[PDB]
DNA sequence: GCCTATCGATGTATATATCTGACACGTGCCTGGAGACTAGGGAGTAATCCCCTTGGCGGTTAAAACGCGGGGGACAGCGCGTACGTGCGTTTAAGCGGTGCTAGAGCTGTCTACGACCAATTGAGCGGCCTCGGCACCGGGATTCTGAT
DNA sequence: ATCAGAATCCCGGTGCCGAGGCCGCTCAATTGGTCGTAGACAGCTCTAGCACCGCTTAAACGCACGTACGCGCTGTCCCCCGCGTTTTAACCGCCAAGGGGATTACTCCCTAGTCTCCAGGCACGTGTCAGATATATACATCGATAGGC
């Protein structure tokens, strides 16, 4: 057997165990991280080991955790043999004589580009399960991802969240439809819509919809598993554009000039004036050559954006506070903006990005904890999943999202598996600008969700 | 260092190889490399007059996409014809 | 919304030399572009023989001899030949 | 039949081409004969084209034709390739050719 | 060790793209270089996607036209390897200005 | 004494080059077209107008091509027009069947 | 009769087509190369004069003729 | 008896415009005239093409003026168009 | 006239007439001939100043069709215009290739 | 110095396997086609006028033809060493799967500014006959040359 | 080398007449008012186009090497040019038929446009299997070496 660590998980498993044992796919959509996966390998012991389902299992997570995700089966379940499909075609191919040809696995360990290019392996040969967690891609009925998932051969399978419905209820259906669409195939043809017209039964019968789900779904609030029950406190930083990016934001309003040829912003693109109007407010030197000299390193770059301005002496006073933070950028150029901050201060930091291989995400994990790095710089999507990044007390937004669920996911780095300090929450915005916009129409995607989506064992 | 990158101009982005490849199809056996700026100036030429004109079309449509038809008309304009994208 | 073609024309066709075989969408697609090309080519040359003979009417006649002014002698031939017969056996329904 | 193109035994669109050339403006007025004659040309040329096309796509085992097929027709028909000297077929292609000074020996 | 000999991988490269079909310039780049020649003619224009698809077919296919007129010339010259002045009077004597 | 070879050539060249006039034999090309036309049609009635529209068309006809001609002589490094020169250029005019 | 079109009527106009040096087998082939080109304008202009139902080829069948093929000649007809 | 128009005098008169003092020989007057019905031809064509491209029972100014800048190269082309919404402007400011 | 209230030497009634008879559109708004009319006008001037200059130049004032053909050999985008157009009696620019000519 | 092998190198052809998206196909739906109908003048017929091309005549000259030397270019072959075809390892960014946004293509309905239309009116520009001097084309010059020393 | 002389311009003289003008007139362009339509205007719809990310890799790039090709060089020779020669019929001005074109008056058939009726053609959804693609052969032809002989 494994480990026990937490008083939600036997609860949790024997719901679980129930709905196969009910021979159906089901959903967990608990908060995030929390041990899911402990519960589900306990599940897959479970199977292996009371009811002797050796059949081997498959999982897919993102490229970001599988290391960790190794490390979540090295600690408590060595017991099985889990066995990582991975690496150059070379790799792929030998992985293929060596163990598809040869059944040597409890556990098959694989990232979806992987999967999707050898999928032919997942039609061919069966699987006990599949199990997918961060699986908002199937918010989306196109993905091919579903489309082909949907094809390979299982027996029954496990859907994962701590972030579900990113906007809107084409998700949920498509999220619920794919686990059982031998059933819930008319649903994402459409029958749901009629039968809860359009969610627009609303509040009034929210427990009829939640009543559909209820008998299929689990979802769990983290804090009402309360436990570490740290500080998350969220605050705003409406401040002002320096008068420089103001210049561009009214060029890219109205028009650039021939200064702006020189620094050419004009002689470029213009077919998207919202990201034209952020790249503005969030930093001129964004756009090429509109910084000034390109051989400089200098307070221009800090004052170029109201934001470095203020973030500056943010950064400054909040490291001399000794709160360590995450910054997380829409766009990796201000994350190069940020970095050549930190290369001009020389305060030091990690990155992590999607060009970072797996293995440097890992190592920059442990290079971000366990030592006093002043910053670890993430890409939103890409860093956003699954870690244990407790060693920032703190975290800014420095550009504002379009989904909120990304923030949550985002800032929900902080407190699974717990955390042990107070951690504070930054967002920051451009006063009068887009970016004030953009928050509004974001947190109206917000209000549009929970205020009926938080059914569950909520209900 | 990061603060910014330089990209070659996409004239350029008509690959060495590229042309070659193309101009194996012409059953071209051997070049001597002043072929590739060569033919790329060639293609500038035969590139901007279309584009002038189909631009022109689509203008006179008043659109802001340029529509395929544009480039047909172009083209026929231009005395080449090309089925298989409308007509 | 609609638009014509005259794509089941030439799927009949086909299957008048060449049934037992189909055609792919991007063909179809050509063939139709290749129609629409021989009727403007016919058609302009037609309306200049009707004004060089000061005709206001388009007529059988003009088709004929513009169908001669733009095709290689067998096939003209072997056009006229044919519009002859439709026209012949037409006009005698 | 009602239908003239049925009446002329064609199978092309008489009344669509009656009308086409009624629009077509290439004059003030249009006899009925043109039309059926127009008709019946047209249909002509459309099957000895694709009689070769097929020919080709047979040779090349498959039931379809493709462009590749018409292409190899048009170009192999020098007819064509000079009735259609001015105009090109989307991945055509071109006729096999090597010239002979380009051979090893 | 091993080497094929000059122009013999050349020629089954040859016979294989008079074989096949496709399309034979990157295709990035290539809409990037049209995107901006129309910049040069209209500051901000739009594009229909299959529009650059039709403009690649008839370049690419243009192209392979004015090769073989250089390899001719070049094999009228008693010249295996082409030079730029063999486009040039190809472009002339097409006519071509 | 004897004008070297190729140089009166040249004064020949100037005066064809800078005057203007006709360069065939009227009766001999009109009777050429007479009884080729006799093939297309019995007894074909001319305009005298159009034996010299066709002569003239013909002759500029000839003279751009043969032009084409001495460029690809010139190109081939030769000053002697071959019959080679001229079924190049015509084919890379493409009016060559 | 074609070889009314003499030769030195050839060299007269490959002078004018600037032609230095001319080797004999050039004036058999302009004939050929000439008689081709003539055929193919008799044809239409004879066209046009049978459609016209006419006896008489007028100098207008040949500009048609001519722009059919990709030519005009300003000066002639109108 | 037969009767026939010509753009002669227009010419001739548009040359002692340019040159008052020079002449012109029929013959030049021929091609001129040929050359004028020509390129009539050519813009007609293009305008027609254009209407029906358009959907467009009417030819007007815009298609003359887009035709011209697909037929003429260079500023020719420009001094063209210039003078013709001039000239239309005149007639359009005439009465 | 419609021509002198355009301020054109061209006939701008006779224009449009050949708009009517050219069959080219079911209809003509009224600007259509006026413009095109000025076109032809104004094309017509600029050929003529090359082939008096070229008349000027041949010492002729009586312009001839070898200044037209030398005019147009002499103006690009004529001569483009004109690529595919021939002129009668108007043969070539006198020019020879420097590989021809004596050292 | 072959010319025939030899292995065998690395190739593409041709093998049979399972697989899918594009395609033959059936649907309801409907507008453009077909079945009527009339209106009138476009196209046709026979008509005459006369011009034009036709065939023909003559004499004079230029153009074509032919004989020739040769030197000059076309041509073949040779040595030189460049630069380019090839196979290598390394890097880039092409290609792809997304993600999310909305500008504008496409449709809708409304109308009324514009042009087609018909009547009469006038001189624009056309044709016919007219005189002239810018044009050819002439003879005989001077110029400005090649090309031999 | 320079001067020879051949054949190229430049010039005044002769003279011809196509070009340039004027007149008679007619018909089409101008002026003018009416009908009714297009298509310009405004509005609404939602597509497909634009943008950045995450990730795989086939691809491009760059490297080094040797090949043969391009190239300048050579000599050989012969077919071209330039030329005087004789021969030819194109040329041109001349004549004169009469075929064919261009001409008009009277004419009916033919098509434009009429409305009625309605299914051939289409947009749409369907099932399915032809080409797709796996990877395996086969045995190619391409090779080198370098056989022997």
């Amino acid at each position: 057997t494994g480990i026990h660590l937490r008083s939600y998980q036997l609860e949790g498993v024997n719901w679980l165990a129930q709905r196969f044992h009910c021979q159906n796919g089901c959903i967990l959509g608990d908060e995030m991280g929390l041990g899911k996966t402990c519960q589900t390998i306990a599940l897959f012991i479970y199977l292996a080991g009371r009811l002797n389902d050796e059949g081997p299992f498959l999982i897919l997570c993102p490229l970001s955790v599988l290391s960790n995700w190794k490390e979540e089966m090295q600690r408590f379940a060595p017991g099985l043999s889990c066995v990582t499909y991975a690496g150059d075609k070379e790799e792929r191919a030998c992985l293929q004589q060596d163990l598809k040809q040869e059944s040597r696995f409890h556990v098959l360990l694989t990232t979806y580009e992987i999967c999707l290019k050898d999928a032919s392996f997942l039609k061919s040969f069966p699987w006990s399960v599949l199990v997918v967690d961060e699986a908002h891609r199937l918010k989306n009925q196109s993905s091919l991802l579903h489309k082909t998932l949907s094809e390979f051969s299982v027996v029954f399978s496990l859907l994962l969240t701590g972030t579900p419905i990113q906007n809107s209820l084409q998700e949920l259906y498509s999220l619920l439809s794919f686990v059982e669409p031998d059933l819930f195939s008319k649903e994402e043809v459409g029958d749901f819509i009629q039968r809860y017209q359009d969610i627009e039964k609303e509040s009034e019968s929210a427990s009829e919809l939640h009543k559909l789900l209820q008998p299929f779904l689990l979802r769990r609030v983290k804090a009402e598993v309360a436990t570490e029950l740290p500080k998350k406190t969220e605050v705003v930083i409406y401040h002002g554009m320096s008068a420089l990016q103001k210049k561009y934001y009214k060029a890219i309003l109205m028009k650039d000039l021939d200064a702006f040829e020189n620094e050419t912003a004009k002689k470029v693109k213009l077919q998207n004036i919202l990201s034209q109007l952020r790249k503005c407010v969030d930093h001129p030197y964004l756009f090429d050559g509109v910084e000034p000299e390109p051989f400089e390193v200098g307070d221009h770059l800090t004052e170029a954006s109201g934001k470095l301005h203020l973030l500056d002496k943010l950064l400054a006073f909040l490291y001399s506070g000794g709160h360590r933070v995450l910054l997380f950028s829409q766009m990796t150029q201000m994350l190069d903006i940020l970095q050549d901050y930190m290369d001009y201060r020389g305060y030091s930091y990690e990155r992590v990005d999607g060009s970072v291989r797996g293995e440097e995400r890992h190592l920059a994990i442990k290079n971000f904890g366990q030592q006093p790095i002043f910053v670890f710089l993430l890409s939103t999507r890409a860093g956003g999943v699954g870690m244990n990044l407790t060693a920032a007390d703190t975290v800014i937004f420095v550009d504002s999202d379009f989904n909120p669920q990304n923030d949550l996911q985002a800032a929900a780095r902080a407190h699974r598996i717990g955390q042990n300090k107070s951690v504070k929450v930054i967002r920051l915005i451009g006063r009068d600008t887009v970016e004030e916009i953009v928050y509004r129409k974001a947190a109206s995607k917000l209000q549009l969700t929970n205020m009926i989506i938080e059914g569950g064992h909520f209900t | 260092k990061r603060h910014r990158k330089v990209l070659r101009d996409n004239i350029q982005g008509i690959t060495k190889p590229a042309i070659r490849r193309l101009a194996r199809r012409g059953g071209v056996k051997r070049i001597s490399g002043l072929i590739y700026e060569e033919t790329r100036g060639v293609l500038k030429v035969f590139l901007e007059n279309v584009i002038r004109d189909a631009v022109t079309y689509t203008e006179h449509a008043k659109r802001k996409t340029v529509t395929a038809m544009d480039v047909v008309y172009a083209l026929k304009r231009q005395g080449r014809t090309l089925y298989g994208f409308g007509g | 919304t609609r638009k014509e073609s005259y794509a089941i024309y030439v799927y009949k066709v086909l299957k008048q030399v060449h049934p037992d075989t189909g055609i792919s969408s991007k063909a179809m697609s050509i063939m139709n572009s290749f129609v629409n090309d021989v009727f403007e080519r016919i058609a302009g040359e037609a309306s200049r023989l009707a004004h060089y003979n000061k005709r206001s009417t388009i007529t059988s006649r003009e088709i004929q001899t513009a169908v001669r002014l733009l095709l290689p002698g067998e096939l003209a031939k072997h056009a006229v030949s044919e519009g002859t017969k439709a026209v012949t056996k037409y006009t005698s329904a | 039949a009602k239908t003239r193109s049925s009446r002329a035994g064609l199978q092309f669109p008489v009344g669509r081409v009656h009308r086409l050339l009624r629009k077509g403006n290439y004059a003030e007025r249009v006899g009925a004969g043109a039309p059926v004659y127009l008709a019946a040309v047209l249909e002509y040329l459309t099957a000895e084209i694709l009689e070769l096309a097929g020919n080709a796509a047979r040779d090349n085992k498959k039931t379809r034709i493709i462009p590749r097929h018409l292409q190899l027709a048009v170009r192999n028909d020098e007819e064509l390739n000079k009735l259609l000297g001015r105009v090109t077929i989307a991945q055509g292609g071109v006729l096999p050719n090597i010239q002979s000074v380009l051979l090893p020996k | 060790p091993h080497r094929y000999r000059p122009g013999t991988v050349a020629l089954r490269e040859i016979r294989r793209y008079q074989k096949s079909t496709e399309l034979l310039i990157r295709k990035l780049p290539f809409q990037r270089l049209v995107r901006e020649i129309a910049q040069d003619f209209k500051t901000d224009l739009r594009f229909q996607s299959s529009a650059v698809m039709a403009l690649q077919e008839a370049s690419e296919a243009y192209l392979v036209a004015l090769f073989e007129d250089t390899n001719l010339a070049a094999i009228h010259a008693k010249r295996v390897t082409i030079m730029p002045k063999d486009i040039q009077l190809a472009r002339r004597i097409r006519g071509e200005r």
